[PDB]
């Protein structure tokens, strides 16, 4: 009953953060990122990935 | 608190008290099936 | 430490004879490993490094 | 019109289909299509002409297969009983306490509907040669041995429990203990001191036989 | 102090049993990494022959027992492959339930037996099989557990050391260590 | 489907739309009450592996089968705590925990 | 250690050579590190004569 | 004892220890609360710490 | 007196009821990394206490590596007693075991 998008529908989230990195578990070259920096500042970029076809999760360690 | 100064037994009956003790004689041996067979004798 | 956050221990006091000379015969002072940078991405150390050239005259 | 009278027979049918899977598993002689007894053929035999069922018609008796008696040397007759009272009375048990004790079975099963009177629970172990196993018929909708997370239990006899406690040089009380009140130990009817065998399909190396004992 | 005993039953230090073989098939994780690399062990057959040297070896352990009782349960399982788990033919247990893998050549859990066979049925080109059934059932024999191994401690460090990584946070169900504490 | 609540007894009564021989939860203390103890064991090795998979840390099942068969040795879901250690034999281990 | 029942157990049970695979996943834990990787691309290249 | 199910020095395992503490925690459940001594009517009044 | 002897004959009857005899041994024929790291341990601690040696030791002062020289050539007079957890055991030798 509201006049703006109160919640998503089952298709209304189509991400596009394509980097051309190799996937071992499903070969989907497309793979998004997520924007964080986890450890204390004696540690590299913890700015993650996430594989986009088989549901594999990836950690950007260093 | 389970004691009485006049009968100098426990407040539970001397067949209820003997029933639990005689199970604990069995359970200091490696047998549990024969421990629940002592409750088959109630007459 | 430099002024960009690159700490590091003085791992080994290295003799100046077995240490690479340069254009002139200049031998360096602090060898820092270029594998340290891509986890850090401190390009401010790279632009400080060539403007120290361009400040030294 | 048939509001409750549609569900209460459909739930009772799978409850009956549960019981003719709880008896065949223990080793008795139940036929194939009696396990697969169709609801259309169920109501035309075990329900009244007004469509309501009577459970007094539904009770029966089972006798063990003599191949299983070659393994369990004394397995008596099994009696399956039902109840047409939502409130089981202590004198309803006295009808059924005697009917086991007089007829000289070995194993008894009482199916009820909502509850048993706790006063009626006093009469349950009071036939010492026999056993009485109660079951809530609302709790026996679906067999809990068909579910994928439960492996295929197999009860063992004396000539392989002795081939176990001598194999691994154990005592009785050193195996993994399964409870008395476990809904699989209430299913197969495990006494105390009867090792059951679990073939659990492990997640790594497939089928993996483990053993477990009832205390 | 949960340790493997000398008959492969996982037993706590006061005798009270836990499992009957270690994890199903009594293999250390530190030895199995090439155990399903059947393509690899075909390639380096002759080198891996004289590492797992059967010449001075196959006369001190039973051979032709586990090679035969397995093929009952290889044939007898071909009947009831289309069955659900409650309808299963429960006559025949697996081969490890009768035969110690440290003693009987060819006694093999039911997941490794079905994967050598699938390798010996699909990829067979001049490739023999009796040369290769020997090694990759002897390598299963060599790569067992050591009777006495501290699998009580070692499992409890397979929950500990990765857990200094799972403090990651929100981009439902409880996640990470506050799930694992429950 | 996913249900944000645990009630096995009412879901059996929904058999025309749910296959009632595949239902899987995370409340281990509810599977133990209904589905025996052997399904309370296969849930634990799933629920532990549902934590190390989302962070992509493939711990081996041989470690988890040992843990789940230690908690389920007495037929009940014994935790690792003061109350779970209360059944033990070697009594310095009890004193040296806390 | 201070006795010869331990000098064999610091060689044949707990050296850094039997500790090649971790038991958590079977993965290897020991390998070059930063520049010993980046010398491989230069040594095993097709221009490196 | 004529069998090998026990010794002279007895058998004591984890599940037997489980079945022993359950009685004693229930034995100390029953005897703590009661109306009278029941050999007789001769009973004692309560206590308090 | 004999209250030592009645105390002794029970033990040697107990100790005879736990030795699984040699035709009925049922453990591995291998030296499972724990015999091997301890047989080499204890034997190296015998050569440090003047045990009789039975190999051409070739200037090898290291007391641990001397036992390895006798391990790979089978000159060790040891017997491994492997306790099965009820108390029974199988007295394996070092000859009849097979090294990795």
């Amino acid at each position: 009953k509201s006049v703006v998008k109160t919640s998503l529908k089952k298709n209304e989230l189509k991400d596009g953060a394509t980097i051309k990195e190799k996937c071992p578990q499903c070969g989907n070259e497309e793979m998004n990122y997520h924007t964080l920096q986890l450890r204390s500042a004696d540690e590299g970029a913890t700015v993650f990935y996430t594989c986009t076809s088989c549901g594999y999760k990836f950690r950007t360690n260093n | 608190r389970a004691s009485c100064l006049f009968c100098h037994h426990f407040r539970l009956k001397s067949v209820e008290v003997h029933r639990y003790a005689c199970k604990l004689r069995l359970l200091q041996y490696g047998l549990i099936d024969e421990s629940y067979k002592l409750d088959e004798i109630t007459l | 430490s430099s002024r960009h956050g690159q700490k590091g221990v003085c791992s080994r006091k290295w003799p100046t004879i077995d240490m690479p000379f340069s254009e002139t015969g200049i031998q360096p002072d602090i060898i820092i490993n270029p594998h340290a940078f891509p986890s850090r991405m401190t390009i401010g150390m790279f632009v400080e490094s060539l403007a120290g050239k361009a400040g030294a005259l | 019109m048939d509001q409750e009278n549609e569900r209460n027979i459909s739930r009772l049918w799978r409850a009956f289909r549960t019981v003719k899977e709880m008896v065949k598993d223990r080793g008795y002689f139940i036929t194939q299509e009696e396990v697969e007894l169709p609801l259309e053929d169920f109501k035309a035999k075990y329900c009244d002409s007004m469509g309501r069922p009577q459970r007094k018609m539904m009770s029966f008796q089972a006798n063990p297969t003599e191949e299983s008696i070659s393994k369990f040397p004394d397995m008596g007759s099994l009696w399956v009983e039902f109840c047409d009272e939502p409130s089981v009375g202590v004198k309803t048990m006295k009808t059924f306490v005697i009917h086991i004790q007089e007829k000289n079975f070995q194993t008894g099963i009482f199916v009820y509907q909502n509850n048993i009177t706790p006063s009626a629970m006093k009469l349950v172990p009071s036939i010492p040669p026999a056993t009485i196993e109660t079951f809530n018929e609302a709790a026996l909708v679906v067999n809990i041995t068909h579910h994928e997370l439960v492996p295929k239990h197999i009860r063992l006899s004396s000539d392989e429990k002795r081939e176990l406690l001598k194999r691994y040089r154990l005592k009785e009380s050193q195996l993994p203990r399964i409870q008395r009140a476990d809904p699989v130990a209430l299913y197969l009817g495990l006494k105390r001191g009867e090792v059951v065998k679990i073939i659990r399909k492990s997640e790594t190396s497939g089928r993996y036989a483990s053993y477990r004992i009832c205390m | 102090g949960v340790h493997v005993s000398y008959d492969n039953s996982i037993r706590d230090a006061d005798g009270t049993l836990v499992q009957f073989m270690y994890g199903g098939d009594a293999i250390d994780i530190t030895k199995e990494s090439h155990m399903t690399q059947f393509e690899f062990c075909l390639d380096n057959y002759y080198a891996l022959l004289k590492k797992y040297n059967p010449s001075a070896l196959i006369e001190h352990l039973d051979v032709e027992s586990a090679l035969k009782y397995s093929k009952k349960t290889l044939k007898y399982r071909k009947k009831h492959s289309k069955e659900p788990h409650y309808k299963q033919s429960v006559k025949y247990d697996p081969v490890l339930a009768k035969y110690n893998p440290a003693k009987y050549l060819g006694s093999v859990s039911e997941n490794f037996q079905d994967k050598l066979e699938s390798f010996l049925d699909k990829n067979s080109k001049g490739v023999n099989e009796k040369k290769f059934r020997a090694l990759m059932q002897l390598k299963y024999m060599r790569s067992l557990i050591n009777p006495g191994e501290a699998v009580g401690i070692i499992a409890s460090q397979s929950v500990g050391e990765p857990s200094t990584q799972m403090t990651l946070n929100t981009f439902n169900v409880t996640l990470g260590i506050p799930r694992l504490r429950e | 489907l996913v249900t944000e609540g645990v009630n096995f007894q009412a879901m059996w009564d929904q058999e025309a739309f749910i296959d009632v021989d595949g239902i899987t939860s995370n409340d281990v203390a509810a599977v133990l009450k209904t589905y025996g103890v052997e399904a309370a064991r296969n849930t634990i090795v799933n629920e532990i592996n549902n934590v190390f998979s989302r962070y992509a840390i493939s711990v081996s099942f041989r470690h988890l089968d040992l843990i789940a068969d230690m908690m389920t040795r007495q037929g009940t879901y014994l935790a690792f705590n003061r109350q779970g250690m209360e059944t033990s034999t070697s009594s310095f281990m009890k004193m040296s925990y806390e | 250690p201070q006795n010869e029942n331990a000098r064999a157990e610091a060689l044949n049970l707990a050296n850094t050579d039997s500790q090649y695979l971790t038991p958590t996943s079977g993965s290897p834990v020991r390998g070059l590190i930063q520049d010993h990787i980046s010398a491989g691309v230069w040594l095993t290249s097709k221009d490196s004569f | 004892l004529s069998d090998g199910r026990t010794t002279e020095r007895g058998s004591f395992t984890a599940t037997v220890n489980d079945e022993r503490k359950k009685l004693v925690h229930e034995f100390h459940k029953k005897l703590l609360s009661r109306g009278k001594c029941d050999n007789c009517g001769m009973f004692s009044p309560k206590f308090r710490k | 007196p004999e209250d030592f002897q009645q105390h002794e004959q029970i033990r040697r009857k107990t100790l005879k009821e736990k030795a699984i005899p040699k035709d009925q041994r049922a453990t591995t024929p291998y030296m499972t990394k724990y015999e091997r790291a301890r047989i080499l341990g204890t034997r190296a601690l015998q050569i440090s206490m003047n045990a009789p040696v039975f190999v051409d030791l070739e200037g090898e002062t290291d007391p641990l590596r001397i036992a390895m020289k006798e391990l790979a050539e089978k000159k060790i007079p040891l017997v491994i007693r492997r306790y099965l957890p009820d108390g029974s055991f199988e007295d394996w030798s070092v000859e009849e075991l097979i090294v990795d």
